[PDB]
């Protein structure tokens, strides 16, 4: 019976190998996109300081994007986000409004459907295949266009550090029907800034809030991909220490095996020894 | 036999009866562990032979918490509900942070959950480890344990972050009244009439901490 | 018309009645910016900053004197107090002016905003240095552009724009210095 | 017949047979002699019947602890009152050389046999340890001309342990139910002499070291424990459909431990942490604190009736109360006291503080 | 899946709280139900011998057969663990000679070894008393001869002879899954197929506990009933097909939405061989 | 574990060896075809713990 | 090359090969620790794989071919 | 190493010096001592060693102390068998050593 | 007391009790024979003790 | 994994002492000066603690 510890002893070796193997594949792919995150943090900052900052608003019809990752060795990533998808949701409830959910990443349609799928409509995947694009933002934004929903919230991981993933809600507003009418504070805050576009102010915001829409969610599914890079680092050494903890269990388990097994063959030759002489 | 021998050998650490003199004898056998392994023959032999254990595990022996008394595992049930009850008020409660700390401590076997209220336990569990830790050859009576046992189970040390404490314990045992020593041996328990004292004391204390 | 009271340190307090209390509130894009519209100053002289954007770099976010932006009613130039602006620019070439030396950035069509503050925010799509693009194959895109004329009006905006995105290309290419 | 014994997991996972045998392998720590004793304290006093206590190879501080126990609590009384008692102690414990412990085994099984052939009621033989019967028996093997068997044991074992253990059995004039605890030698399952012991006993209550390991008391391997009374022939329907719940949820668990322990809870799927949810509030919840282990703990014994077992495992089964968490099942009487503790444990997240003033550590009263 | 004929020698073997009696006892009690329909020629008269159970044991499954009525057909050795252990050596191989005479007679017999892995320790315990050297872990030599002696007499004789047969069962316990035991390692070469019970799958449902992959007939499927056969044909390999597809599921990694299916159709039938009690079908 | 995995027969196909496996005695191209298949069933021998 | 080792060691080895082998059993010793790695071919490290590769060429550098004694 | 043990205890005992002592390769003394004891018949103990092998080891390394007279500092390579330290070699050759200096490659 | 043998590592970090024993864990060609000549030298040129 | 230059100020100051004191740690034999050419030096203990 002692060939089972030393199969399995193989077996998790190889394992902590493995991971071994992928905290270097996930803590490198880290670094390649940090070049770009901080770059796709450019476009973020002036849409808030132009638009503000309401997300609670009592919308009508509301789009929820909870962004996700593709390969599920996340690590306190996709259902911490799941999680927030309702916890955000519900603050946001208060008078029965439309609300259309959708989830970017294959690990979102497998999570996000059991809590809230009466509500849930689009699952955008294999987003991560080769690397993320902005006119695959264009895209998928143009797909959240073709309904006219009153807001957008966008569920994302904001990539802080390595350690700190805090989930984020990137607030877009429809632009004639909420966006301009959130700026009403004694007439109106948008109007000191003078229009130069060629038709009216009306149909210049839904460009911008396209545009809005387009860039925060290029910059949501590049932190997520950038912080699921970060959390597959984080899980991927923790089960090469459990790895190495299992195989030290397992290596006393085989010399206890060991010593056992010898001194039981030994007791078996000197019993036939001493009973025939 | 070797059973029998360890048996016939320990059996004899007895406390016998008023009758027969009221004397005691208690052992304290020590036995060589090879990588730990509470499942060896001598081992679960001589365990079913002592009414307790302590087992000295060698991780915490290791990361410098000298005397490594693995708290979970060291358990003596003959000698709870016999010890100094001065003690036993405060020790049932740094039983349950001991056990809180372990059991937090296994959850977090790294940092990268913050809860914000598991910190508090995850800090009293580090004070109350760099508390109950000493060096060598130093005996400590039950009085000026019970006062430092006293002052790190309540408040009075969360002050310092973790490092001082070797420097505090000696401090608040150097900064007490004497006097409430002799009180707290005599009297065998905490009183109400000493307890308002050692609340009033520990917090006067020049803690070096900050 | 504003009776919705909302925003970030509100959304807060809203927060923590529906959600469980075991959760830290989640962040928003007003917690992970500094430079705000309303706060008065950020001039300081003739050198207002300039956030030059990009969605995949960053190219310029020091401090200029003068940004001339190619709008749609005309090629217009920013100074250090200038007005809030709306702006969608025309595909064409934003002029980057920090004083003595002048850099050029060929545009692909995208916003530009300035604030009261004095500080501009140049949002745009593929911001093209001059050196990287060619005057050899633009007169062919403009064959291929001058070409292919069917009745949809969607090939018809997309070739137009075709048609204005390479003949800006050519004027701004054959006006070098 | 059913034993109620009134404890959670012995009632619900292998119930003890009134007219049987019950076994308890321990492994040096996992508290198969407090098992006994709150088995004695709640069985011994509601079976009126009589009852003996002999103890083979325990430790003698033990015996005294029982004996200052049952004076003192109307089992034995002495003095004038000696007809009044309900026990008789046998004791060969382990100070006895292995000539005595190889015999006292024998004696209480007399004792016993008495009042089940002679008298003619029914008898529980708390039998202490009857590993050490065998242990004796192996000690003196060495030395009488045979030669050893395996591990290291005698050639003689298993008619030697038969001849004991199958007079412990209710005839048509008498009873016996017999209790026995079995140490098994160094955690070691395949030993012969536990192996031996697994095929006399009716109703085999397994103490792992592991679960031990966990704080779960008592530790009784859910898995591994079974009866001959866990059959829906004597018990009715829905107390066996819930045993067989818990144990498929509770061996679903244990083929998730290696994945758990290698990836952790997150790569698992959604069904996957709902079993692996009920599995952990089940796996606490069989789990009390005994009216035994008080005297070193502080924490008052609950008795768990029979129908109270089976409304809070069936809750915790089909999902009635998934919203508590782990720490509510654990050291709990039943599904009234875990929500009663529920209570609690919500009560101090939040008022944990302000003890600043109002005290009476003033000077002056 | 593993079909028993008459003239074979088919183990069951578990760990030690499987249904390893349970399954034999249905196999003596359905023939009373056959018996009640087949004609005189063709008649299974069952003989179960226990070597080294507890007393109480044999005293319930004598009040079962006299409960179910299969006591008509059945004899009962009892070498109970009372009995010295040259009755248990003994019991195994006079429980045969008392099933032997139906395979003199012309009629079909069957006998089922109740836990032969004590037989093997009540030989272990003479063998160790009359001064024979001890060789694997405590056992003689000479161990396989005690059962390939007594497991080879449970034949299909030929039609000169009387045209008999007899159907064994041998009965083993190992330990913890430890078919590289002795005792075990002798009876799985000797008999001809092997009914492997496993515990943990005998508390994830499956009751009996069938571990499907390792149990096989070498006298296989020409010798069962023709209509399960080209039925029952793709069962085995419907099985076979669900257990690599759960061996790579289980880590919640990846579904494919058609081994979907084959993990959904092993699940309709992994919940259909289940059995209860005392139950012939 | 070859014949759980259904191959009939459960010839193991790494460690099944002859001494009429030199290319001097069979001609090459049986030796060659033989270690081309012996060094892609070892591949996916090394392979299946990662595929697992 | 792992576990094969001799205990004179290299002070016997013929010169010429005591200038080559040092090195190759260096990349080798890197090569057995970059071992394992091979499948995740797509994932490089650029000097990580060179020594992958390095390794991949001196592992088939050193057949033999069957009573063939160079 | 009883021989070696002697030469070093002349020259600690009379020469009254600091005296080194080198034990190579202890393990291997104590498979010398596991082949005389299970030679003569003895009862082979646990993993195959024999049943003297904590006296006849510290019958060894007993004489290796301090004296009034001088000292005796030996420097004893240990090898672990199947580099296991529950093995009873180390486990009963570790019981007498004081300073482990693990050289590496 | 201690014994100042004279390496750095041996006398600083583990030191070498004087009258006690001492482990090597040493291998092959990693210096162990230098090491006991060393240490051979070291305490006959200064402690004035011979060595076996 | 993360790169040379990604560690703090706080640490990098520890790993250029660890590399010069675990370099420092060496000394010159005194029995290998025959194949080696530089002198060994005996240290002393003193002055092996105070320059540590
Ligand atoms: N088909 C079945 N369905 C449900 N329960 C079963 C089935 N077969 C057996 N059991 C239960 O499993 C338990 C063990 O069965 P069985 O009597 O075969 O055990 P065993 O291995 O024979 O034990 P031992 O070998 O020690 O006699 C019994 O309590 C029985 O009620
Ligand atoms: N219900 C319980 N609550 C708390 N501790 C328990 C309980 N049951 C057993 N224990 C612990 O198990 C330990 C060993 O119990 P005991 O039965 O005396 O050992 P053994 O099983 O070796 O006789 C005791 O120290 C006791 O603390
Ligand atoms: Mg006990
Ligand atoms: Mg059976």
């Amino acid at each position: 019976s002692n060939q089972a510890v030393k199969q399995r002893i193989r077996a998790i070796k190889n394992i902590g190998k493995i991971t071994k193997a992928m905290k270097m594949v996930a803590a490198s792919k880290m670094k390649n996109a940090q070049i770009a995150v901080e770059q796709s943090r450019g476009l973020v900052d002036p849409f808030v300081r132009l638009f503000g900052d309401f997300p609670a608003v009592n919308s009508n019809k509301s789009v929820v994007v909870a962004v996700t990752s593709d390969k599920g060795l996340c690590g306190g990533l996709n259902s911490n986000i799941t999680k927030y998808t309702r916890a955000t949701l519900a603050t946001t409830e208060s008078e029965g409004k439309d609300v259309v959910v959708v989830s970017i990443g294959d690990k979102g349609r497998s999570q996000l459907t059991r809590i809230e799928s009466q509500r849930y409509q689009l699952a955008i995947a294999d987003t991560y295949k080769v690397r993320v694009t902005f006119g695959q933002a264009s895209l998928i934004v143009e797909e959240l266009i073709k309904h006219n929903p009153q807001s957008y919230q966008i569920l994302f991981n904001k990539f802080r550090s390595a350690i700190s993933f805090k989930p984020t809600v990137a607030t877009i507003l429809s632009p004639d029907l909420l966006e301009k009418q959130l700026e009403d504070v004694t007439g109106n805050s948008l109007d000191a800034y003078d229009i130069e576009a060629s038709h009216e102010r009306s149909d210049v915001l839904r460009d911008l809030t396209e545009f809005h829409l387009g860039v925060t969610l290029y910059n949501a599914m590049l932190e997520n991909n950038c912080s699921e890079h970060a959390s597959r680092m984080s899980a991927m050494e923790n089960s090469t220490k459990s790895a190495g903890e299992m195989l030290g269990k397992l290596t006393l388990d085989y010399n206890r095996k060991r010593q056992a097994t010898i001194t039981t063959e030994l007791i078996e030759i000197i019993a036939g020894a001493s009973a025939l002489m | 036999d070797v059973f029998y021998l360890h048996s016939r050998l320990l059996e004899r650490a007895a406390k016998l009866s008023k009758e027969l003199g009221g004397g005691s004898l208690t052992a304290f056998p020590v036995i060589e562990t090879q990588a730990g392994d509470v499942s060896a023959y001598i081992a679960t032999n001589v365990i079913s032979i002592t009414d307790g254990q302590i087992f000295l595990e060698t991780e915490l022996f290791y990361k410098g918490i000298r005397p490594a008394l693995n708290v979970g595992l060291s358990v003596s049930r003959v000698g709870s509900a016999a010890q100094f009850p001065g003690m036993k008020q405060v020790a049932g409660t740094l039983k349950l942070e001991l056990a809180q700390y372990r059991e937090v401590a296994a959850f977090a076997q790294f940092g990268s959950d913050l809860d914000a209220a598991t910190q508090y336990v995850l800090e009293r569990g580090a004070r109350l480890t760099e508390m109950l830790k000493q060096k060598q050859f130093a005996p400590i009576p039950i009085e000026r344990q019970t006062v430092a046992v006293y002052a790190a189970t309540k408040g009075f040390l969360d002050k310092v972050r973790v490092q001082d404490i070797v420097a505090a314990e000696e401090a608040v045992i150097s900064q007490v009244n004497p006097a409430v020593f002799k009180i707290l041996k005599a009297n065998g328990k905490i009183t109400p009439a000493l307890d308002a004292h050692l609340k009033a004391e520990l917090r006067k204390v020049k803690l070096p901490g900050a | 018309e504003a009776a919705a009271p909302a925003g970030p340190k509100e959304f807060t307090e809203v927060w923590n009645k529906k959600a469980p209390s075991t959760l830290i509130v989640p962040e928003f894009p007003s917690n992970y910016t500094a430079v705000k519209a309303v706060g008065e100053g950020q001039v300081h002289g003739d050198a207002f900053p300039v956030n030059f954007y990009t969605p995949h770099s960053i190219l310029s976010q020091a401090q200029k004197d003068t940004v001339v932006l190619p709008g749609v009613d005309g090629y217009f130039g920013v100074k250090a107090s200038h007005v809030p602006t709306i702006a969608q620019l025309k595909p064409g070439v934003v002029e980057l002016h920090s004083g003595a030396e002048s850099e050029k950035f060929f545009v692909s069509g995208g916003f530009a905003f300035v604030h009261p503050n004095g500080v501009t925010d140049i949002c745009v799509l593929e911001a093209a240095t001059l050196d990287q693009v060619d005057p050899a194959a633009v007169k062919s895109a403009l064959a291929a552009a001058s070409a292919a004329q069917p009745t949809d009006e969607f090939e018809q905006a997309a070739n137009r724009a075709a048609i204005e995105l390479y003949s800006a290309l050519e004027s701004a290419v054959e006006a070098k210095a | 017949e059913i034993l109620v014994t009134g404890i959670k997991v012995v009632d619900l996972l292998a119930p003890y047979q009134r007219g049987g045998k019950i076994g308890l392998f321990g492994g040096a720590g996992v508290g198969k002699t407090v098992l006994i004793m709150e088995l004695i304290n709640n069985v011994a006093k509601a079976h009126g019947g009589f009852s003996v206590f002999a103890g083979v190879g325990e430790r003698t501080r033990e015996g005294n602890d029982l004996y200052r126990e049952m004076i003192e609590s109307g089992v034995i009384k002495l003095g004038a009152e000696r007809g009044n008692s309900k026990c008789t102690l046998v004791y060969g414990q382990m100070n006895e050389p292995p000539g005595a412990r190889a015999r006292v085994a024998l004696t209480g099984l007399t004792v016993a046999e008495y009042f089940r052939d002679i008298e003619g009621q029914d008898v529980l033989l708390f039998v202490d340890n009857i590993f050490r019967f065998t242990q004796a028996n192996s000690e003196v093997s060495a030395l009488l001309g045979r030669i050893p068997s395996a591990v290291g044991y005698q050639p003689t074992l298993a008619t030697d342990l038969g001849g004991l253990q199958e007079r412990i059995t209710t005839t048509t004039k008498g009873s016996i139910t017999s209790v026995q605890a079995v140490y098994v030698p160094a955690d070691d399952l395949t030993d012969p002499a536990p192996a031996t012991t697994f095929a006399h006993l009716d109703a085999t209550t397994v103490l792992s070291r592991s679960i031990a390991e966990l704080g779960i008391y008592p530790a009784v391997d859910p898995l591994d424990s079974t009866s001959r009374m866990l059959n829906p022939n004597v018990i009715g329907a829905e107390h066996y459909n819930v045993a067989r719940g818990v144990q498929k949820v509770l061996q679903d668990y244990k083929n998730l431990q290696d994945i758990i322990a290698i990836l952790g809870m997150d790569e698992l799927s959604e069904e996957d942490k709902l079993t692996v949810a009920r599995a952990r509030k089940i796996q606490r919840f069989l789990s009390q604190p005994f009216q035994v282990a008080e005297v070193f703990t502080g924490t008052p014994g609950k008795y768990v009736d029979l129908a109270d077992t089976i409304s809070g495992f069936q809750g915790v089964l089909t999902g009635k109360y998934d919203d508590l968490p782990e720490m509510a099942f654990y050291m709990v009487g039943d599904i009234k006291e875990v929500k009663e503790k529920a209570d609690k444990m919500a009560k101090d997240i939040a008022s944990r503080k302000e003890a600043d003033n109002k005290k009476v550590s003033e000077e002056l009263k | 899946l593993v079909p028993i004929g008459r003239g074979q020698r088919e183990l069951i073997i578990g760990d030690r709280q499987t249904g390893k009696t349970a399954v034999a006892i249905d196999a003596i009690i359905h023939q009373k139900n056959c018996n009640e329909q087949v004609p005189k020629a063709q008649r299974v008269y069952c003989v179960y011998v226990a070597v080294g159970q507890k007393r109480s044991t044999v005293a319930q499954l004598v009040k079962l057969f006299t409960q179910t009525g299969a006591m008509r057909y059945t004899i009962m050795v009892s070498a109970t663990a009372s009995d010295a252990a040259p009755l248990q050596f003994l019991a195994p191989y006079s429980g045969c000679a008392m099933a032997e005479y139906f395979r003199d007679t012309g009629k079909h017999g069957l006998i089922i070894y109740d836990d032969l892995s004590k037989q093997s320790v009540a030989y272990r315990q003479m063998s160790l008393l009359l001064r024979r050297p001890p060789g694997r872990e405590a056992f003689p030599g000479d161990v396989f001869y005690l059962h390939s002696r007594l497991l080879e007499r449970a034949a299909k004789l030929s039609k000169e002879l009387g045209g008999g047969s007899l159907t064994a069962f041998p009965v083993i316990e190992t330990q913890a899954g430890d078919v590289s035991a002795y005792i075990a390692t002798n009876v799985i070469s000797i008999t001809d197929g092997q009914i492997f019970l496993e515990t943990e799958l005998f508390y994830k449902g499956i009751r009996p506990a069938l571990n499907v992959g390792l149990s096989v007939s070498r006298v296989g499927s020409a010798a069962q009933f023709p209509g399960m056969k080209q039925v029952a044909g793709t069962l085995k390999l419907e099985l076979a097909q669900y257990r690599e597809v759960a061996a790579f599921a289980q880590f919640g990694s990846d579904l494919d939405a058609a081994t979907q299916y084959v993990l959904e159709r092993g699940a309709r039938l992994t919940e259909m061989l289940k059995q209860k009690q005392f139950a012939p079908i």
